[PDB]
């Protein structure tokens, strides 16, 4: 839905680094490359930013009920 | 004394039928004095020993040299002087059986004393004069001395 | 629904006792600690402490059941020695040791952030 | 019959973890020690949230949990601070909480980020620790996120919020001297980073006579408390819990 802030596993602060992270990708990053310039070295909080999947942007398109 | 048995052993084989236990190895010995047979089971990974290698063996009844029974429970603060204290390899166990050549007509020249060190097997063949001391679902111990 | 709150796993709720003493019947110089509301925190490293002592014949530790929150402590000690009092040897033994290593820790922080 | 006499190497210091190595100890010392960094040193973390308006696409159980996660900067004021169940007041007084509060209303047509740093508190000492920030929930133009929270004091224990360390790495024996795990093929494992071996061996050579001693530690914290604040911490609460078992056992012998 929206990137966790928590890794699960390990408990590391994840959810300030999706944004950084796709502006990573946009610079032309491989995704390992990106991982690591973020910092994740184990790889339970590589697996939560490779494998995260953004619903809320798409969530965002309706319009709120107010 | 409470010594059941007593000689010294030379290693003749290691592991005979090939390996199937990463810490324990079946060695098989043999006697120059009584020439009795010894298979025993030894936890090679705490006391190595390899091929060759010779060693004082001893049963007996007890530890502290003086008939004093054992009780057969785990006191580690033992004050009275163990005769543990002069060998490396000190094992405890039960003699589960003792076959022999007899008939029903004639005793037994050679037995057989099969003893168990909680799973560690020994079997000891040989004449039966020297085997007198072993009785079925007795406890004993082990006490095994490499020599020079 | 059933999941019992949060907190009762370190709490002591009103009229339990922190730890009870029971001796042991079947061996003489033994007895047994239930401790309540701890862990293998507190049960393995004591378990540990009285094992380094010479005089305990037997020292072990259970949980009896995780989804409960006991420790079971059976210490048992030659005949000279309380089980009670290799219990609290054994924990002003730890605590002397944790305190050295506070100040050990704090030593090697400060000598660290000066080098 | 005593203590062992343990020593301490700190072999790295940065502001995010701490690299040390305890030798002259028990295994058990150092599991427990690794056992309370995870769950029994006490950070601030967000709870009791009370939402006055959300109209964002997560629900109000989705916000509250986010916000709960959220590290907090408690480093010198943890210690201070008491537990709220065992304060005297409406569970809420400086004493024993620290008041948020976010208001955020997007506008604009660009999408709005409620990030940390949309989080005021009523306290300095305490703040978000990313104060990029963390990210709460993404606003669309009209919505309203509008809410007051507190952050009590509370250890991994209870719950995971709690939990200041982000992955305690713990090692002993890194040559496999004991023999306390056995490899069928010891030539196919990759040598640790404390390893003191050559690369013509797999394995030490085994020690019969041998203790586990030499633990290496690698305490990575999360934000909420420096890593040697961690330790330190977690050391003087494994001595406290010992004294106050001793003080009950006194007690009752008595
Ligand atoms: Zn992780
Ligand atoms: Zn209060």
């Amino acid at each position: 839905m929206i990137i966790p802030v928590r890794c699960f596993t390990c408990g590391k602060i994840v959810g300030n680094k999706w944004e950084a992270y796709l502006g990573l990708l946009q610079a032309e990053y491989t995704e390992g490359d990106a991982l690591d310039a973020l910092g994740l070295k184990r790889y339970c909080c590589r697996r939560m930013l490779l494998a995260h999947v953004d619903l809320i942007e798409k969530l965002l398109n309706y319009a709120p009920l107010e | 004394a409470g010594i059941l048995f007593e000689d010294i052993f030379d290693v003749k084989d290691i592991d005979p039928e090939g390996k199937k236990f990463d810490r324990v190895s079946r060695l098989h010995c043999e006697s120059e004095s009584f020439k009795m047979d010894l298979i025993l089971d030894v936890n090679i990974q705490i006391y190595p020993v390899d091929l060759g290698d010779k060693f004082r063996l001893v049963i007996a009844s007890t530890l502290y040299e003086d008939g004093t029974l054992d009780d057969g429970e785990y006191n580690p603060t033992d004050d009275r002087p163990s005769r543990a204290d002069q060998f490396e390899y000190v094992m405890y166990g039960k003699v589960y059986r003792i076959e022999g050549d007899e008939t029903s007509t004639e005793a037994a020249t050679r037995l057989s004393a099969y003893v168990s060190y909680g799973g560690l097997l020994m079997r000891l063949q040989g004449d039966a004069n020297n085997l007198h001391g072993f009785e079925v679902d007795s406890r004993v111990y082990l006490l095994m001395k490499k020599l020079a | 629904m059933n999941a019992p709150p949060a907190f009762e796993s370190f709490l002591l709720f009103e009229g339990e006792k922190k730890i009870t003493i029971n001796k042991d019947t079947k061996v003489p110089n033994a007895c047994l600690f239930t401790i309540n509301k701890e862990d293998h925190t507190l049960g393995n490293i004591i378990k540990s402490q009285l094992l380094k002592d010479p005089q305990v014949l037997f020292a072990g530790y259970k949980v009896p059941h995780p989804l409960e929150h006991k420790i079971i402590i059976r210490v048992q000690t030659t005949p000279d020695y309380s089980p009670q009092e290799a219990f609290t040897n054994a924990i002003t033994d730890l605590i002397s040791e944790l305190s050295l290593l506070e100040e050990r820790f704090r030593v090697a922080i400060k000598d660290k952030q000066e080098g | 019959p005593y203590a062992n006499q343990p020593t301490v190497r700190i072999t790295e210091l940065t502001d995010e973890n701490v690299k040390f190595i305890i030798e002259n100890t028990d295994l058990a010392v150092a599991n427990s020690i690794r056992r309370v960094f995870i769950a029994e040193v006490p950070i601030i973390a967000i709870d009791w949230v009370q939402i006055d308006a959300n109209s964002s696409v997560l629900h109000d159980e989705f916000i509250a949990h986010r916000l709960g996660l959220i590290p907090l900067t408690s480093d010198d004021i943890v210690d201070k601070l008491q537990y709220s169940r065992d304060c005297t007041c409406e569970e809420f007084c400086p004493e024993c909480s620290v008041e948020f509060t976010l208001d955020v209303r997007c506008n604009e047509d660009q999408t709005r980020h409620v990030t940390s740093r949309d989080l005021i508190s009523n306290s300095p000492r305490v703040i978000p620790v990313t104060s990029d920030d963390i990210l709460i929930v993404k606003l669309r133009k009209g919505q309203e996120l509008r809410l007051r929270a507190y952050a009590k004091k509370g250890f991994g224990k209870e719950h995971a919020k709690w939990n200041p360390t982000a992955g305690v790495a713990f090692e002993y024996d890194p040559d496999n001297a004991l023999r306390h795990t056995v490899y069928p093929k010891p030539e196919e494992w990759p040598k640790s980073e404390y390893s003191e071996l050559d690369e013509d061996e797999s394995q030490a050579p085994y020690d019969p006579n041998g203790k586990p001693e030499r633990f290496y530690y690698n305490v990575e914290s999360c934000g909420s408390l420096r890593p040697e604040t961690i330790v330190l911490s977690a050391l003087s609460g494994l001595k406290k819990k010992l004294s106050d078992l001793q003080t009950q056992l006194s007690h009752e012998i008595q």
